[PDB]
């Protein structure tokens, strides 16, 4: 689905923190390094594409399964949610036998037709 | 209900989820994928004090839950409660090992008082998150910052200066239907609270008491009051003389 | 290998309860919807096949290495059993060159060898 | 050894592992792997507390670990255990945060007395798990109903009424040779406790103790006994007159 | 990039303890089997191949990336670094459309092609 | 950065990641990854008391963090630390539910005393790590043994007796410039601490002590000082009368 905002209102530009890298002399020891209040880093993202407005409508929709993932599991803080995404989106592709030219089946053999279209002039090419 | 997943396609932004995506759908990395918490700010609710803890309520037989989040929005509006019941015990809990105050806040409205506090744990009665430092629960724990806010979850495409001001207020009857709130000076002047009052108008009359000299000037509490005339304001992205009538109460015309 | 029900006796009926889906309204709100006691739904499932006297067996016959496992980890409570499954499942079928034909490669040329097939009737079919 | 996982194969169930399936098993989400418990009950364990204790023992030196598990078995017997040393100290800890009791039991066994105890924590003696909510332990919490069971894991095939009933008991020696236990019908009555005693037995001897009239009438404790003579008594799912002769003895005819 | 160890000294000997398997009788019952101190297994590795000095070398040049990842998280305990890397070797060799001999691409069609090559031996072979 | 993996090509240990291997490059089963904490010692640091204990130091400001690993090395020095303010308070904080001592210890250093330990942690003030019982923490824990290391992160190619001694110590004005040390031989008799001595000798200079009988035989505090002439010594793995002139002083010659 595309998404629609249907709040209030907007603030359609995202003043941004997180955390960040390539570290500067002793600044990555920790004994040495920024405080808790001093790791993040911060940007501004305009609305282009309306994506910002269409961030907050995302987040707002989210709340209903995340709230009922988060009333069915047993973990007291939860870090796992990306993880498991990311298998979960190798297991669509990968996670049964791909039968090629198939509309779940990730592979081209663009190049590997040319390749063998390359090789019909291979024997009846010569044939003499 | 499965966790939906942010997407780009066609310059906008698509909801979908990883068994959603076709072949030309490329994910390369665990940096690919994020986690970002959006305020509620942003979507025009009012963050006046009266109007934010009335979100707000106390429940018990749900156990909090936490879920984290990697990146979040800077926040004009946090709340830190320290709130108490009348015989003195905490209503809220102490901050869980690792979890601390939202880290980007303009102001930090600081509220103390007491309540009736009618169940274990308080929780947002929108369903919304507590957000505190990447961590967002469905709790609030005592004396901790937080932003009211909502995670989303995106898959990418593969490619100044912080200030913060605390206000403090004093309030009775938290939670109910009768709370009453009060804008902290001093320790003995306070200026009783309107839901119309913005930020930078309490630091300016907190500001021009402090110089016009209006503060209490004996061992007794003062309280101000605001009449309805003056003017104190929009969301905010987009954009006198006092008198003795009267605990000792008075009036700012 | 089978599983083989070895126990003493075998309840073949499996009254279970579980955690949930489609909410109502407002409960899934926490502030608003079940306590920790109501958010179990439940089932009956009958000995078909087998399964339920198998599962007995098998969850008999897990303790041992489940135990072993939970010796080694460090971890206090241990939530990552099925995705590190999830895991090692994708690493032994794509966690090396897949050779295709061979035994331990999961993708199908069936189609493929069809469309080329029929592609042996494209120049000397027509090889006036 | 590597864990074991469950598989259909052939209209059986298969265990196999990862490692060990061919190309035609079809593994397309992570919501097709599932963990269960299942009760100790189901294989045809004696459930009476006398039995049951005995399987139970201390031991120090050894980690506790927790596994969860997402779905489980409705039980008949479930077990809660408040047991002190002679001097009144604590046996068994605090359950942790987030540990629950067994969501379903139709009798929960509640047991409080003393017993040497002799280890930092009570372990399964023939290396079962202790199951609580979704979450299955080595070691018994204080006062945290569990049900006795193992653990299993499947790869899935991609496609009334609740009642429980608190019987208390009180005990001495837990743990060792010698212990002794009584069915608590009153805070002054008791039932010397048998293992041939089913729940429904003595559920039905304390209704009978309280509608004839045979609990203490007095400041202290009275205790019966219920001679062989009479029947008590097969697993679950396939299936007078008192004079005293006295602490005060007495005897169930 | 190659190690090259800079360290002071090194000792090309590693005396290792570790965890372990299959148990003797009761002893993988937790009330019956070893204490916390008798869970690990030994053993010593030489310096073939200068892999114990250069082990000693790459885990003192991991431990800036290391801190710094820690620093970024906000679990108290991390266990997932490992996990994390298995899927993101999946991820980058399965995570987009796999182009048949492309070099970003774990797909041998070796035998595939002798397959067809010893079926150019099919019809013009027997082109009676 | 991205944390860097250990790989095996060309009969040579390479540093390189999941983004740059080849095809040829076969990871099956996460089996194959490993984790491994290294000793500093084992790269040639000086491992005494004094040398060992300068390399940390107490700040404020940051939270400890802790990542697990699976397989260490055997250290010949642990250290174990009980520091308090002059005031009694302690330095160090408990350790946390789950983490044990360093398992494999030829020696360990045990020093207790007092310093002004000015942060809420201690830390390595290399940026190296604190290694526990497979848990490798970024601060120092009260009172568990541990030894100094780096953690390495490794893809594998797929396929006597244990003594331990405790050395005592006591130390004041721990983790600053005028730090000074005393070994420990009784409870009453005390050694003043060089960061030449080396374990053995140590043990050996103890030993001669109780034979020869130079222990305190007095209520009072027998301090013995070792004057440079005699030898004492290299890493580990490559290889008298005493008089007294007073608290009490004292000099071995
Ligand atoms: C997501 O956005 C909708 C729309 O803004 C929010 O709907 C509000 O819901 C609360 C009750 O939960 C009502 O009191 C408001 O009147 C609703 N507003 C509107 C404009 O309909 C909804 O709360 C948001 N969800 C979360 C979790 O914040
Ligand atoms: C798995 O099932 C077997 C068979 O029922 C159980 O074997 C019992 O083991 C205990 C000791 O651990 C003995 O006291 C019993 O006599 C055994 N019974 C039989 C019939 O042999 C075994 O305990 C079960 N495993 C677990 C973890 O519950
Ligand atoms: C990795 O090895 C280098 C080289 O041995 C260590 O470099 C030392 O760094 C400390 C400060 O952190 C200095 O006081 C030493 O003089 C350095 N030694 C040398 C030989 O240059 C480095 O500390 C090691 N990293 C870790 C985390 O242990
Ligand atoms: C890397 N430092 C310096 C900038 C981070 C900005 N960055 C952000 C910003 C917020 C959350 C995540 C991310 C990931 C990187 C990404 C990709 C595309 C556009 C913006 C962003
Ligand atoms: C500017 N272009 C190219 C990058 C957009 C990245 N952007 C994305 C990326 C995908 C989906 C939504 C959004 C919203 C904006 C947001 C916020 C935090 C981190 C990343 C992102
Ligand atoms: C979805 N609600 C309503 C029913 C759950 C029943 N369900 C169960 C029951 C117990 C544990 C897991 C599962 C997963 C879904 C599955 C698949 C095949 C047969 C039974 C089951
Ligand atoms: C009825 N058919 C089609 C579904 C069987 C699902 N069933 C399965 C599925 C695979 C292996 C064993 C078992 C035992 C029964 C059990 C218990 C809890 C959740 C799922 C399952
Ligand atoms: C299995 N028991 C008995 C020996 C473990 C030795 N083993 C070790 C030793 C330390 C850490 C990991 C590992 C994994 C297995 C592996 C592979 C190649 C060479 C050595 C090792
Ligand atoms: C002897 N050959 C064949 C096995 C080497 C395994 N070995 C490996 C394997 C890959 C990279 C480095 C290292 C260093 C030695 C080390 C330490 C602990 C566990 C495994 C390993
Ligand atoms: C109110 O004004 C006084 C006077 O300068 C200032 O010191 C104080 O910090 C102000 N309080 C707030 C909450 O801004
Ligand atoms: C509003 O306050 C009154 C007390 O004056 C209370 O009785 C009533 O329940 C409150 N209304 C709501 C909706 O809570
Ligand atoms: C105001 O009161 C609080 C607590 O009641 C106290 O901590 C603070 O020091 C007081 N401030 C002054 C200026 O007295
Ligand atoms: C200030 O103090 C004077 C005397 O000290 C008092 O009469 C006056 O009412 C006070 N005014 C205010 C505004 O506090
Ligand atoms: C025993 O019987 C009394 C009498 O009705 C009842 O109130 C009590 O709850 C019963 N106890 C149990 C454990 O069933
Ligand atoms: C049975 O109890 C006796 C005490 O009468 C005790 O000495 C003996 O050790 C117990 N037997 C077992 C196997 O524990
Ligand atoms: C029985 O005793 C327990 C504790 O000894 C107490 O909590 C309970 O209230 C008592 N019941 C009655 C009816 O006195
Ligand atoms: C009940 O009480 C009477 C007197 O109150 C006493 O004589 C009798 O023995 C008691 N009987 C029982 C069964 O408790
Ligand atoms: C020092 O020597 C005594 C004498 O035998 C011995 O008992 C003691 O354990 C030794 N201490 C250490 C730390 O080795
Ligand atoms: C060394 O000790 C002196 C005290 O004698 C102290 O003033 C100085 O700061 C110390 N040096 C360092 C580098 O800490
Ligand atoms: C030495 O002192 C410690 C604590 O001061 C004490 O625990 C220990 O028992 C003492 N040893 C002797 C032999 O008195
Ligand atoms: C041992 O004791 C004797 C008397 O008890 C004393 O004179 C002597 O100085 C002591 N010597 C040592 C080495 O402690």
């Amino acid at each position: 689905e595309a998404i629609v905002n249907a709040q209030p209102k907007c603030n359609p530009n995202l003043h941004y923190w997180t955390t960040q890298g390539a570290a500067i002399g002793l600044a990555w020891i920790p004994y040495f390094g920024p405080a808790a209040e001093g790791i993040y880093i911060e940007g501004l993202m305009h609305n282009q594409d309306g994506l910002i407005c269409g961030l907050r409508q995302l987040a707002n929709e989210t709340t209903q399964a995340l709230q009922l993932f988060l009333r069915a599991t047993t973990e007291l803080r939860t870090f796992s949610i990306l993880n498991r995404k990311a298998i979960d989106f190798l297991l669509q592709r990968w996670g049964g036998t791909c039968h090629i030219l198939g509309p779940d089946c990730c592979i081209e053999p663009a190049d590997w037709t040319k390749n063998i279209t390359d090789k019909i002039d291979q024997i009846i090419h010569d044939f003499v | 209900r499965s966790i939906p997943l942010g997407v780009i396609h066609n310059s906008a932004l698509q909801v979908s989820d990883v068994d959603k995506l076709v072949c030309r759908d490329k994910l390369s990395s665990t940096n690919q994928l994020r986690s970002v918490g959006l305020n509620l700010e942003g979507n025009g609710v009012a963050t006046d004090v009266p109007s934010a803890t009335k979100r707000w309520g106390f429940r018990s037989g749900v156990p909090p839950k936490v879920v984290n989040y990697e990146a979040g929005e800077w926040a004009e509006n946090c709340y830190n409660l320290e709130i108490k019941k009348p015989d003195g015990s905490e209503c809220l809990p102490a901050a869980p090992d690792g979890i601390r105050g939202f880290p980007r806040c303009r102001y930090v409205h600081k509220v103390s008082g007491t309540g009736p506090c009618a169940g274990d744990f308080a929780f947002h009665k929108e369903g919304a998150f507590f957000l505190y430092d990447r961590l967002a629960s469905t709790v609030i724990y005592r004396g901790t910052t937080f932003a009211e806010g909502v995670v989303a979850f995106l898959i990418l495409p593969q490619a100044s200066g912080y200030y913060s001001t605390t206000i403090r207020y004093q309030a009775t009857g938290f939670g109910t239907n009768e709370t009453e709130y009060l804008f902290e000076v001093d320790n003995l002047t306070y200026v009783q609270l309107e839901s119309r009052f913005t930020p930078q108008f309490l630091l300016q009359l907190n500001e021009t008491i402090y110089t016009s000299g209006k503060r209490s000037n004996t061992t007794g509490k003062l309280i101000w009051k605001v009449n309805p005339e003056i003017d104190t304001t929009w969301a905010f992205w987009e954009t006198l003389s006092f008198t003795v009538v009267s605990x000792x109460x008075x009036x700012x015309x």
